[PDB]
RNA sequence: UAGCUAGUAGGUGGGGUAACGGCUCACCUAGGCGACGAUCCCUAGCUGGUCUGAGAGGAUGACCAGCCACACUGGAACUGAGACACGGUCCAGACUCCUACGGGAGGCAGCAGUGGGGAAUAUUGCACAAUGGGCGCAAGCCUGAUGCAGCCAUGCCGCGU
RNA sequence: ACCCGCAGAAGAAGCACCGGCUAACUCCGUGCCAGCAGCCGCGGUAAUACGGAGGGUGCAAGCGUUAAUCGGAAUUACUGGGCGUAAAGCGCACGCAGGCGGUUUGUUAAGUCAGAUGUGAAAUCCCCGGGCUCAACCUGGGAACUGCAUCUGAUACUGGC
């Protein structure tokens, strides 16, 4: 999978998936690509729709100011 | 046994010829010497030798086959579950292609390799090789 | 051929409408071992002349009632 | 069918006679034999003895050049039999006319034998013909029929028919236009490659 | 074990082939994709696969896959199942195939036709 | 109401017809009372001839039972009854 | 025969000092002789040093086989474990679908007239092993009335 | 599905078919029935034989022969022995049509063909030439029975290629 | 039907596989992707496998797919499979059914042991001939008659007694 790239904030944890709301503010449970990890709800991300399924490519996790286990 | 004579019988020699016990003793009911005469007359015991029916003793003497055991295969299948003896030799043979397997025909018990394969059918009554 | 058969009538104030057992076996063969398969005709019994372990012999027939189709004939023996 | 096929090139990859490039060169030269005819596919023979077995048989079935259809009607007929099952399938399907097109010397190639046959030009002793898909029989004098007559093929042919695959018991003539085919195919004279407990054992479940 | 006691209750030969159930029948069935979805495959084969849920009339919804690389139109594309589930896949029933008519033909294969490749005309 | 007619049989063209009893009833074939012979109008050896068995014929016939023209061939086979 | 085929040499592993290694231990069959197979177990570190040290092995005793038409005497069958095996006298000219464990050892017997089938396992080790022990049994026979008649 | 019976059975008698027989009523008797598995439910039409499997067995039931069951909704008799007849009997009806609209009227599990269904599989076919069966006094006639041929790798064997 | 002429094969290879296994594998895109991928898994792997190219295998007018069966599976064991612990002693009994009990002769002859004969239809199956263009396609002949069905001898066996 692959889509449109654009801009989201990562709204949600979709447990599976992660939903993504995105830079229109539109949300779109998206799919995480196995190329992708460093993911998180607050990231700012490319995702793409599918061809809802999203898919997230991209991701922006900015620096740490807390973590669990450290994450 | 408590409830297959000649499964016990079949048995004995089992654990007889197993130990070698190259004579076994047991009683006889009719079938049983009867039998024991075809083994005794077909070397799987070269005899054996009875006293009661009612009562007990029947000796058979199991040989060597060749310094091997006599027989060297033996066992039970006649349970009262069991019968599979039709008339006009609607009985044929297992392992009885090498040794005996003593029917019982028309009367008797007879060394089976004749009702057997006479056609006599002859009840298949006990089993050997 | 034959079904005058030596059966047994053993049921009794089964008026008039006794059962002769017209008895049989069959071996419960693939998997082992001989179960009856049985008959029963309410013979010639009318007015129980099919009776109690009376080994009833049979004739096979018409029905005469229902089941007497079966007419008795003989009675051989009782058993017990 | 013929089953459709080009010649040299096949004679390396089977590596055995099968009666098939009949002309004035043949098998390898020219371009020889055993240096590929791949060069990208063929890289890492994944066999396994159903490999071995498989081309054992496919040999034989090419021997005659049999397609597999007919081949099994063969393999069959000889099973059924109280006998070692493999021997008389070969004398079976040696026993078709094909095969006795060529070892009569009209035809050489299956292809060629067939393709007189076939084109109603070889004939036999032997239900209508048009089809060496026809068995001959024990006297058959597998006759030439119209355009083949000593032509070319046939001529060359009824050479090479002689030492074919032995035919003690077809006798080998073509140069009389004939080839009267004495009696049936059998292990008096071989030209397999399978045993009888290689390709006997090689037909199993 | 007596056989009076089994003889009582007998013990069934026929196979034993037995695994999970599986469904209808209708050498094919008429169905179109319910809606043309994108699924996961495994892990280390660390790919997407692309598939189908689709409505058939022998029986079954069915999700199916859309085969080699590429698919169908999403709906209710016209959309040819030719049955399927995968040894990598648990638990699919008919997949939704192309190489093979009504469906789109799988695309950038052309490495089979009767499976696969091209749905090349059915000579 | 016995009938023995000629079922045609053998695949068509090449019938290899075989004369049968079945119920005149049937148009065409369908009933079989019981075979009585054939009649192959192409090329055979045998055990695949043509067969008439004129004798069981006639003791149908006698309590009414009845008989076809190819059956008539067969009976006037050789005239081997005519 | 004199014929020997390499069963197989066979790929272990110890668990060692440090890896976990990986061996050739072989199994061959060797016969020489409807009459004579004899399989050893080798042991050793390459396919022919385990081969061989079966051979060896295996050429260590060279016993019966299908006695009687190529064929046994008498059918016999092979449990080594819960293996269930099977073998029957008939002929070679009855053809034989001549399978491993009926035609490796039955071939460097030289034999093959006895056709067999194992119902069950999958495991040589046992099975093929069992097969053997459910070839051998087919026992010396003594008259037209032998058992019959010692 | 572990429960049965009053038409129940039997007896008994009428009654009935051709007729057997509760078989049925009349009466009575109490009979009269199932856990060797009944009752109950479905499902399956069912066989020679199909399928497969070494077979065991298992499967199978074809794409036949043999037999049936069954052939517009429900009901309802006939001729005829037989048929309450896939295109022989009455209504409702269903059902749809007829219909001056009431009344009525109207129907390929024969076929193609039609609808169209479903994965999808058959000509509005030819043919009596023979084949059969019928009718027809019969002659003949009839015969989508039938022959021949139409339509589909679906299923087989080949030559070819 | 059959029969045969002509030229040239004209008008006749695709299709499936090929990462193993499994008949067949590379080269490249992809390539931890997009994918393949029966089964194992192949997918970074510069592919083998993906994806393609190419090459190889494996087939014939076919060659693949689906739906879809008994088989192997001894995988439910009849043949032929399983309770010390791998899916197998009831908590435990009792215990009716069930089943099963010694023993001896005698005895039924029923079962069995001996027989009879009929009866399996046909297909003509198989077997084994046979028939046609091989073959497919047509038939026959021994073989489906078993068991039913029934008789009976022997009677030890087995049960009857």
């Amino acid at each position: 999978l692959f889509g449109e790239p654009d801009e989201g904030i990562v709204i949600s944890r979709f447990g599976m998936h992660a939903d993504v709301e995105s830079a229109d503010g539109d949300v779109h449970r998206c799919n995480i690509r196995r190329t992708i990890r460093s993911l998180v709800t607050g990231d700012r991300v490319v995702w793409r729709p599918g061809k809802v399924k999203g898919i997230v490519e991209a991701v922006h996790e900015r620096t740490s100011v807390l973590t669990r286990p450290v994450k | 046994s408590m409830q297959d004579p000649i499964a016990d019988m079949l048995t004995r020699i089992r654990n007889g010829q197993a130990a070698n016990k190259a004579a076994v003793t047991m009683p006889s009911s009719k079938l049983k010497v009867a039998i024991a005469n075809v083994l005794k007359e077909e070397g799987f015991i070269e005899d054996f030798k009875v006293e009661g029916d009612t009562k007990p003793e029947l000796e058979l003497t199991l040989k060597y086959f060749q310094g091997k055991a006599v027989v060297e295969s033996i066992q039970r299948v006649s349970r009262p579950g069991l019968r599979i003896y039709k008339r006009k030799d609607e009985l044929p043979k297992v392992m009885a292609g090498l040794g005996i397997a003593v029917v019982s025909t028309s009367k008797g018990v007879m060394t089976d390799r004749a009702a057997r394969q006479a056609g006599l059918g002859g009840e298949i009554i006990c089993y050997v090789a | 051929k034959i079904r005058t058969l030596q059966g047994r009538v053993v049921s009794d104030k089964m008026e008039k409408s006794i059962v002769v057992a017209i008895e049989r076996f069959v071996k419960h063969p693939i998997y082992g071992k001989f179960i009856k398969r049985t008959t029963k005709l309410h013979v010639h019994d009318e007015n129980n002349e099919c009776g109690i372990g009376d080994v009833v012999e049979i004739r096979e027939c018409r029905p005469l009632s229902k089941t007497k189709s079966w007419t008795l004939v003989r009675v051989v023996e009782k058993a017990v | 069918a013929r089953y459709l096929g080009p010649k040299l090139k096949l004679s390396r990859r089977e590596g055995t006679d099968l009666f098939l490039k009949s002309g004035v060169r043949a098998i390898d030269t020219k371009c020889k034999i055993e240096q590929a005819p791949g060069q990208h596919g063929a890289r890492k023979p994944r066999l396994s003895d159903y490999g071995v077995q498989l081309r054992e048989k496919q040999k034989v079935r090419r021997i005659y050049g049999v397609l597999e259809r007919q081949f099994r009607n063969y393999y069959k007929e000889a099973a059924r039999l109280k006998g070692n099952t493999g021997e008389n399938l070969l004398a079976l399907l040696e026993g078709r006319l094909d095969n006795v097109v060529y070892r009569m010397g009209f035809g050489a190639t299956r292809a060629e034998a067939r393709q007189l046959v076939s084109h109603k030009a070889i004939m036999v002793n032997g239900r209508v013909v048009n089809i060496a898909s026809y068995q001959v029989s024990p006297n058959d004098v597998v006759s030439i029929r119209e355009k083949a007559k000593k032509q070319s093929r046939v001529k060359a042919a009824l050479e090479l028919a002689e030492q074919r695959e032995k035919p003690t018991w077809l006798e080998v003539d073509a140069g009389k236009m004939e080839g009267t085919f004495k009696r049936k195919p059998e292990r008096s004279d071989l030209s397999a490659d399978i045993n009888e407990h290689l390709i006997v054992e090689l037909y199993s479940k | 074990a007596t056989v009076n006691q089994l003889v009582r209750k007998p013990r069934a030969r026929k196979v034993a082939k037995s695994n999970v159930p599986a469904l209808e029948a209708c050498p094919q069935k008429r169905g179109v994709c319910t809606r043309v979805y994108t699924t996961t495959p495994k892990k280390p084969n660390s790919a997407l696969r692309k598939v189908c849920r689709v409505r058939l009339t022998n029986g079954f919804e069915v999700t199916s896959y859309i085969g080699g690389e590429g698919h169908n139109l999403q709906e209710h594309s016209v959309i040819l199942i030719r049955g399927g589930r995968v040894k990598d896949l648990p638990g699919v029933r008919y997949h939704t195939v192309r190489g093979a008519l009504d469906c789109s033909g799988v695309k950038d294969r052309k490495q089979a036709r009767s499976k696969y490749g091209v749905k090349r005309p059915k000579a | 109401m016995v009938t023995i007619r000629l079922a045609r049989h053998g695949a068509k063209k090449r019938p290899f017809y075989q004369v049968v009893v079945a119920d005149s009833r049937n148009a065409r074939n369908g009933r079989f009372i019981e075979r009585v012979g054939f009649f192959n109008p192409i090329a055979s050896e045998k055990e695949e001839g043509t067969r008439l068995d004129l004798d069981r014929i006639a003791h149908w016939v006698g309590q009414g039972a009845t008989i076809s023209d190819r059956v008539a061939a067969l009976i006037k086979e050789v005239n081997k009854a005519a | 025969e004199l014929q020997e085929k390499l069963i197989a040499v066979n790929r272990v592993s110890k668990t060692v000092k440090g890896g976990r290694i990986f061996s050739f231990t072989a199994l061959t069959v060797v016969g020489d002789g409807n009459g004579r197979v004899g399989f050893g177990y080798g042991k050793a570190r390459e396919v022919p040093a385990a081969i061989q040290k079966a051979m060896e092995k295996a050429r260590r005793n060279m016993i019966n086989v299908a006695l009687n038409n190529g064929t046994l005497q008498h059918p016999v069958k092979g449990v080594h474990t819960g293996s269930r095996v099977f073998m029957q006298p008939a002929s070679e000219g009855t053809g034989i679908i001549a399978g491993g464990a009926m035609r490796a050892v039955l071939e460097v017997a030289g034999v093959h007239n006895v056709l067999a089938k194992a119902y069950g396992s999958t495991n040589p080790i046992n099975v093929v092993r069992a097969t053997i022990d459910g070839l051998e049994n087919m026992n010396s026979p003594e008259m037209v009335a032998a058992k019959r008649g010692k």
